[PDB]
């Protein structure tokens, strides 16, 4: 009903001068204040001034900041329905995944709207018809994982080599990937459609263990120091201990778990249900799950801040909302065109990429 | 009048157009850089900068060229200078 | 029949005898097509580099080496394609192209049978076909012997869809890689570089004039990265040296500059043009059309991304090789091609950029179209176009073209440079440095001076020496500048660095680095500016010598800087020099020395300098400096002594008991004259606070006081109220932004606020005051004998239970004019009962802050009605609230009303749909004095942030 109108957002100064020179040339051959946004300098920072505050923070409260607004700076033009987005600000790259391939973009380029990727990795020609579903990027930005529907395994790419080439296969013949995770012990794990979570040794490509649950119960998968948190359509959250290799905890929820996240610093676990309700669960004490919000639309994305003082949410409600962590109070909203299906945030907490229909918009976080 | 160098795919082409150049004594340049290449490439991956060493000068001077954004150039230069200072002592 | 083909290709490719060698670089090429990792073996190599380096020669040498041996033996067949020399719109096939390359045809049928395994393609150029792609869709070729335009088969072979499992080596340009990298499948990139930096330096050095200006011009050329980078090509270095020699020969008859590429290119082209003339005159008309057509064709090629210029293009502009060669007598627009069709390319891309820029100046001279029958790639043309605006080049053009030359684009360039200056939320340093670099190219005082007249504030990052030089050049003409900030992170960090670039020293006697003297010139320029009065060193880290030079140049008598900031800079080493500046410049009255530790001696010298009769500093910020007992004792003996200081800040450093008694003894004295005192985030205990207020009880000089982020007892609040009770207190503003004030203490404050003047401001932020204390505070404010003006209650525990009381106070007060309610849950009913009394405008309230108050879209009608008829309200905050589209539309209609006089509206407008955005734009259009910004706390009409700086 309410149709947001997209406008050419950046109009940087250099583009203004170039467009001015372009018009004069065509003007000659016929007879026969303005607002500019700050550029993303070097693909890293914006070089702006922080907002004012009513008071001064405590001496020990230095690195714990919350955002105030988001500003759009670029649109990356994928040409298919976007599914997943990843960043890894260490190398200033962006990975966008669709059902037919993964496009790699560089943030160093200063373009209002980017249509030329750094690389276009695909796998469709290998078999008769193969779809991709998900992609993952490791913490140190040296490995990329991709998983799909009809693949013979999850594809592993090396990103620290002089060339971009396929590395591993990690065999899984007749399953749909549906989830990916990585651990510090140099192991990989994935959770398929029929409830199996399989763990491979990354260096030898050898299957270490298989964990079995009910159908569609492994849609979301989070790894911690020695625990594995899983949840899906069956509306239950379970925790597996890798040592004793059975379920440890089982908690029942009133609606299907659509997204899961974990706080980097504290011991909180974030649940996003299909009725718009957020939930906080203590992963250590495990007493009771406390509901913080309510919405009319479903929730498809959830991610914590690098310092774990706030979080962001996306869904089918045309909006990207930011909430403060302590009590869950909403901070602000930013509208979009359609169902936002994926987003990601940089490690230094400066950027946020968001993929709505087939364009990935990158926003700068204003503190 | 021709030098060849591999460029890793992850290095943007926009940062190959403004290098940083330093000169130092030749006897330190080869002993600090060394012969092996895996360690050098690992250092480039960490610093997100590329470095090249040229010793064609008839004198005792060696020229080191560093590619990257200014922070990367500064960090790599500090690493090289610290290693050279330790090695000379 | 392969040996005959090998011998033929040996005969065809033979142009270099002493340029063929088993060099290490060829070996990297040869060993490149080997598995670097045991799993991975690349099948595509992309060679890229600057336009003028030897890449085509490298590809030809590859083919030659295969044709003789010692280079490639596994590859049984090698095919060389050069795409700049063929026409690429006709329908052809791969077999026809190979047969054109391979004189015999019977070999190919047997070669194709099993050779695709061992077969190599060497493609040269591939940069001119970046324009032919329609970007819509291409039909991929899977087999040869297909009648289809050749660019399609090039695309197919590029994607490994025409002849897969075959090796490719591609020679391309740096700027022709944007559309190419997505096409190829896992390539290996090789970067080709020209002659080295030292050889380039010697080649430039031998050709300079040596007329008493060797060093300055030589360093201006050598440190310019733009010029020095493309001087990698031997052709461009040859052109530069030839231009320098020409300038040396005709020393007096030349007025064009030699510090920029534009000046040198202008020298060359204009000298060659005038060589033709038997006597000095103006160009003939046909010559004018020739030159203008050449410039226009170069400009069209630049815009359309073309560098080949087929013969039909020449016929389009009524051009011909004969007249071009006759007019110039120079190697310009060289012809290549061996078949019936012919191709014409510029001798370099730099010349094409220069002529494209030159087209913009001559386009308005006459009506040229009667005689014609028709962002990285634009950096060079932009730089040349800026450079062409010097008045000497324009004088030469006026001489040649017999008519005055006033280019239209000069207003456009000046307007673009001016648009950078007037930006609402500060200026972007990248754009400022880019504009400075462009303006340095046009060595014209008038143009640069007219461009820089609206800046008034500048932020610069310096990480190269040429940045220092261009900023020093451009800042002389910013005569309206009032505040600057410089960020020099690493250039001046190290104190000593002594090295020589060549084998021998450039000059016999130097005795000083170039960096230090360029820094000194920059500092002298900063010290000579007249309207500038604030300098910030930003994040810069500076060595002793850098600080010594800066302070020496700031000591001069023409420096009128009033504010000095070091709150984010490492200047601990040169602090001694700083002190000598303090009692030598009498215009300085604000020193921000935050975050720099002070030892014993530094504190002693700073205190001794501050006591000087010649010092005039009145504000001293000293937060996050770790003082000792002796430091506090000497601070106190400074405070008692005769000083011009009026504002002191001692934030974020602990205060002991003994230091507290010393400070109190100093403060209690009647000869201490201090106005403002900031003591936030210190370690005051209830005992320390009690002793401090006991000491202050006898003071009648202090007027501002901040004690935020401290621990105060109820006895502390009682002692403060007693200090407030007595007459001659002279205290006007009080800040308690985090002290724990609870219960009966508030009563004391109300008892003090009920009947008291001279106290106009009071901030109670982040204190657990609820509705119970709100009753008392509203009763205290309701009395007519209360002269409070601003009240801040940002993070108190306030609800709707107090809201109606507020309404009454809002109606009944006569002195309060600003009220902030920051993080209080009033909800919607609390707000409606508040605007019940806010609408009637019984008072002169002028600032209301309603952010983060949990307002939905049910309260929008009452707010709209209240702000619709309330002419007194001037500022409003409404961030961090959830407004639907309809309630927000009601608010927007309320804003537009001709009765309201709102000046500041606190909103983030990027959180609403399109219709709300249109309404907000119309709101800004109807009332031009309305500012709709989300940073509501950056508006400071009166001195409200006096304690936070």
């Amino acid at each position: 009903d309410p149709q947001p109108v997209w406008d050419a957002e950046p109009q940087f100064c250099q583009g203004f001068l170039i467009q001015g020179l372009w018009e004069l040339f065509m003007d000659s051959r016929q007879k026969n204040a303005d607002k500019f946004l700050k550029p993303l300098s070097w693909g890293s920072e914006v070089l702006e001034s922080s907002c004012n505050q009513p008071s001064t923070a405590l001496w020990q409260l230095e690195r714990f900041t919350v955002p105030q607004a988001l500003q759009k700076v670029r649109v990356l033009k994928h040409q298919e329905l976007l599914l997943v987005v990843a960043v890894s600000s260490f190398t200033r790259h962006v990975f966008t995944c669709s059902q037919s391939g993964i496009k790699v973009w560089n943030l160093v380029n200063q373009v209002a709207e980017d249509r030329d990727p750094e690389s276009h990795l695909k796998c469709s020609v290998q078999d008769n018809k193969v779809y991709l579903r998900t992609c993952l990027l490791s913490s140190n930005s040296r490995t990329l994982f991709a998983g799909g529907y009809n693949l013979p395994g999850v594809i592993v790419w090396d990103l620290a080599a002089p060339s971009l080439y396929e590395k591993c296969q990690l065999p899984c013949e007749g399953l749909s990937c549906q989830a990916l995770a990585n651990t510090k012990e140099n192991m990989a794990l994935a959770g398929f459609t029929d409830g199996t979570v399989r763990i491979w040794d990354l260096r030898t490509q050898e299957i270490v263990r298989n964990l079995k649950g009910p159908t569609n119960s492994a849609r979301n998968l989070v790894v911690k120091d020695d625990n594995i948190w899983t949840g899906g359509l069956d509306a239950c959250l379970r925790c597996w201990d890798l040592r004793m290799a059975k379920v440890s905890l089982e908690h029942l929820f009133q609606s299907q778990i659509m997204s899961l996240a974990h706080s980097p610093t504290e011991d909180w676990l974030l649940l996003g249900l299909a009725n718009g309700q957020h939930c906080l669960f203590n992963s250590r004490k495990r007493d009771q799950v406390l509901t913080v919000d309510t919405k009319d639309n479903t929730i498809l994305g959830l991610k914590f801040s690098p310092n774990g003082k706030w979080w962001a949410s996306v869904g089918m409600g045309n909006f990207i909302t930011v909430h403060s962590m302590p009590t869950g109070a909403k901070l602000f909203q930013v509208p979009e065109v359609g169902p936002v299906r994926c987003f990601d945030m940089t490690e230094n907490g400066r950027l946020i990429i968001t993929g709505s229909r087939d364009c990935a918009s990158v926003y700068h976080i204003k503190y | 009048s021709l030098r060849l160098r591999t460029r890793p795919w992850w290095f943007p082409i926009q940062e190959v157009s403004n290098p940083l150049v330093l000169y130092m004594e030749a006897w330190v340049a080869e002993r600090v850089i060394g012969t092996d290449q895996a360690e050098i490439s690992e250092i480039e991956w960490m610093c997100q900068a590329l470095l090249t060493v040229d010793s064609v000068n008839s004198g005792n001077l060696a020229e080191i060229t560093i590619f990257g954004q200014p922070s990367a150039q500064t960090r790599m230069k500090n690493i090289l200078l610290n290693m050279a200072a330790w090695h000379k002592e | 029949d392969l040996q005959d083909y090998k011998a033929h290709v040996i005969a065809k490719f033979d142009t270099s005898v002493d340029l063929h060698y088993d060099s290490p670089e060829m070996k990297l090429l040869s060993d490149a097509f080997k598995p670097y990792q045991k799993t991975f073996q690349p099948h595509t190599i992309i060679l890229h580099g600057r336009p003028g380096v030897g890449k085509s020669a490298l590809a030809r040498s590859i083919v030659l080496g295969w044709a003789q041996g010692k280079l490639f033996q596994k590859m049984s067949f090698v095919i060389f394609f050069s795409v700049r020399e063929i026409k690429w719109t006709e329908k052809s096939s791969l077999a026809q192209l190979i047969a054109k390359e391979c004189p015999d045809s019977w070999d190919l049928v047997t070669k194709i049978m099993s050779q695709p395994e061992r077969l190599l393609f060497v493609i040269d150029g591939l940069d001119d076909m970046d324009s032919v792609l329609q970007h819509d869709d291409m039909t991929l070729s899977r087999d040869w012997k297909d009648e289809q335009p050749i660019y399609i088969l090039m695309y197919s072979l590029l994607r490994k869809a025409l002849l897969p499992q075959s090796f490719l080596i591609i020679t391309t340009r740096n700027t022709g890689l944007e559309k190419l990298k997505s096409m190829v499948v896992s390539p290996l990139y090789i970067l080709v570089e020209g002659l080295s930096a030292s050889r380039r330096s010697q080649l430039v050095l031998e050709n300079i004039s040596n007329e008493s200006d060797r060093i300055q011009v030589f360093h201006s050329l050598i440190e310019n990265h733009q010029l020095f980078d493309q001087c990698q090509a031997p052709s461009v270095c040859s052109l530069v040296c030839e231009a320098l020699q020409l300038q040396k020969k005709l020393g007096k008859r030349c007025t064009l500059p030699c510090q920029t590429l534009t000046g040198l290119y202008a020298t060359l082209v204009f000298h060659q043009l005038t060589l033709k003339r038997p006597s000095q005159s103006a160009l003939s008309q046909e010559e004018q059309i020739t030159l203008v057509g050449l410039c226009m064709m170069a400009a069209e090629g630049v815009w359309t991304m073309r560098s080949v210029f087929y013969d039909d293009d020449l016929k389009n502009y009524s051009l011909k090789e004969s007249e071009i060669l006759a007019l110039f007598h120079m190697n310009i627009l060289l012809q290549v091609g061996h078949n019936s069709e012919q191709c014409y390319v510029f001798s370099h891309l730099s010349l094409q950029d220069f002529f494209a820029a030159l087209y913009y100046v001559l386009e308005g001279l006459e009506e040229w179209n009667q005689h014609f029958c028709f962002d990285t790639r634009l950096l060079g043309m932009k730089r040349f176009l800026f450079g062409l605006m010097n008045k000497d080049i324009l004088k030469t053009l006026e001489v040649l073209f017999e008519y005055p030359v006033i280019p239209t684009v000069e207003q456009k360039l000046q307007h673009w440079v001016s648009l950078i200056a007037q930006q609402v939320n500060g200026t972007s340093p990248m754009d400022t440095l880019d504009a400075f670099y462009c303006l340095f190219e046009s060595q014209d005082e008038e143009f640069v001076g007219g461009a820089l007249k609206r800046f008034q504030e500048v932020w610069l990052l310096i990480n190269q020496k040429m940045d220092l030089k261009v900023s020093s050049y451009c800042l002389k003409h910013c005569q309206n500048l009032k505040a600057i900030r410089v960020d020099i992170r690493d250039l001046l960090s190290v104190d000593n660095t002594l090295e020589l670039c060549p084998v021998v020293t450039v000059q016999e006697t130097q005795c000083k680095p170039l960096l230090m003297e360029w820094w000194g010139n920059f500092c002298s320029v900063l010290g000579s500016l007249r309207n500038l009065k604030e300098l910030d060193l930003g994040d810069s880290i500076l060595s002793q010598r850098a600080m010594k030079i800066l302070c020496l140049e700031l000591r001069n008598q023409s420096c009128r800087i009033q504010k000095l900031t070091f709150k984010s800079a490492e200047v601990v080493s040169g602090l001694k020099h700083l002190w000598k500046l303090l009692f030598s410049n009498q215009n300085l009255k604000y020193l921000n020395l935050g975050n720099t530790p002070m030892k014993d001696d530094d504190m002693k010298l700073a205190c001794e300098a501050l006591k000087h009769p010649k010092c005039s500093v009145e504000t001293l910020r000293l937060d996050s400096c770790e003082l000792t007992i002796i430091g506090y004792e000497m601070i106190s003996t400074l405070l008692i002594s005769t000083t011009r200081l009026k504002c002191l800040s001692l934030a974020k450093n602990r205060v002991g008991v003994k230091s507290m008694i010393s400070l109190g003894n100093a403060l209690s004295s009647s000869m201490c004259l201090l106005q403002k005192l900031i003591l936030d985030n210190c370690g005051l205990t209830p005992a320390s606070c009690h002793l401090l207020v006991s000491a202050l009880f006898s003071n009648q000089n202090l007027t501002h006081l901040c004690l935020s982020n401290n621990s105060l007892g109820t006895e502390g609040v009682q002692q403060l109220c007693q200090f407030l009770r007595n007459p001659e207190c002279a205290l006007q503003r009080l800040i308690l932004n985090h002290c724990n004030i609870v219960d009966d203490a508030y009563g004391f404050l109300a008892m003090r606020l009920a009947n008291n003047t001279k106290l106009t401001h009071l901030s109670l932020t982040m204190n657990p005051v609820g509705d119970g204390a709100m009753k008392l505070l509203c009763e205290a404010l309701k009395e007519p004998t209360c002269y409070l003006q601003e009240l801040e209650l940002v993070d108190c525990q306030l609800t709707q239970n107090c809201c109606e009381d507020l309404a009454c106070m809002i109606t009944t007060t006569k002195h309060l004019k600003s009220l902030d309610l920051g993080n209080n849950a009033l909800g919607d009913k609390g707000v409606i009962t508040l605007c019940e009394g806010l609408k009637q405008s019984s008072s002169s309230l002028r600032r209301l802050g309603l952010g983060a108050c949990k307002l939905t879209s049910n309260c929008c009608e009452a707010l709209s009605l209240a702000i619709s008829c309330n002419p007194h309200l001037n500022s409003l905050n409404l961030v961090k609230n959830d407004f639907s589209t309809s309630g927000m539309l009601k608010l927007c209609s309320a804003f537009q009303c001709p009765v309201s006089n709102l000046g500041i509206i606190g909103l983030w407008k990027q959180e609403y749909y399109a219709r709300v955005r249109r309404q907000l734009e119309e709101v800004e259009f109807v009332k031009p004095h309305v500012v709709i910004d989300g940073d509501w706390y950056a508006s400071d009409e009166d001195d409200r942030n006096w304690w936070k700086n």
